Formats: structure tokens, C-alpha cells, sequence
């Protein structure tokens, strides 16, 4: 069973976001390249995080990550 | 820009 | 797949006796306004003054995902661009 993610591109002053459902056992590695991919940005140097500034391990299932930080998150690009 | 990702088809 | 679920529209410039048309596929999520900008664009006609409308005569309020417009009206949409002043 899958779980939903937000993710908005802060540093797009448009404020655009994309919705991504994986499977909650998905290593959160995928969607972070997926969310690179969609966006278009270096899967290498991006972060994602979340809404109170909390960096998000990708070494975790998404499905625990949507337990423990919810579904709004933000894509972070590097310099 | 098209950063909402519609494709025309 | 990971990336959200797509909606369709066929959007047609009436203003055209030819009655063309362009067909957009977009993630639900979508604010119409961005449906209305690539339309606009696709027609080459100015966004900013273009509406878009039901075949039945409602105005889509741009306000508002693309998934929300296909539940509620479908996907036959006409694009309506202004007249000029002078």
C-alpha cells in the first residue's frame, strides 16, 4: 500500500509542487529521485525537508516518514 | 516555463 | 508510477469556424490557471485575457485543481479570448 508526499520547490518564488505516491515500504532514496527527476534538479545535491526544517534521512521507508513528518514537503536544490 | 508538468497531446 | 495520476482536456478556440483544438494531459494537482496559461499559449493568444469555459456556459474558476475541474465538468473545454478595444 502506498503512501503521498507534497513537495514544493521552495526556491520557485511560484511556489509549484508535485504529488508522488509510493509504495510505504519504498526506500525514500526513489523519491527523492523521482522528486529530482520531476523537478528537473541533481538528485546528487538535493535535500528534501520538511515544512519546520527538519532534514528528512533518505535511509528510511517512505511509509515512515509519512508517519512521522506528514505529507508536506519541500524539495531543496543545491547552489 | 511549464514547472506544472502538462503535456499536450 | 510515482508521479500523480493525469487528467485530460479537449480545449477548442470556438472563436475558429475550423473549431481547432488541443488536447492537455495534467497532474491533477494542477492549478487551472496553469491549464489556462499553456492553453493560451498553445492558441497563442494572451493568457492574461483568456477565459476558459464549460461547453454549457459556467466559467472554470482558475482557483482550483485540474482533477476538480475534470470530476466536475468533464473534459470538454472552449477557450475564450477578448475582443480588442478600438
Amino acid at each position: 500500500s502506498k503512501v503521498s508526499f507534497k513537495i514544493t520547490l521552495t526556491s520557485d518564488p511560484r511556489l509549484p509542487y508535485k504529488v508522488l505516491s509510493v509504495p510505504e515500504s519504498t526506500p525514500f532514496t526513489a523519491v527523492l529521485k523521482f522528486a529530482a527527476e520531476e523537478f528537473k534538479v541533481p538528485a546528487a545535491t538535493s535535500a528534501i525537508i520538511t515544512n519546520d526544517g527538519i532534514g528528512i534521512n533518505p535511509a528510511q521507508t517512505a511509509g515512515n516518514v509519512f508517519l512521522k513528518h506528514g505529507s508536506e514537503l519541500r524539495i531543496i536544490p543545491r547552489d | 516555463d511549464n514547472e506544472w508538468g502538462i503535456e499536450l497531446v
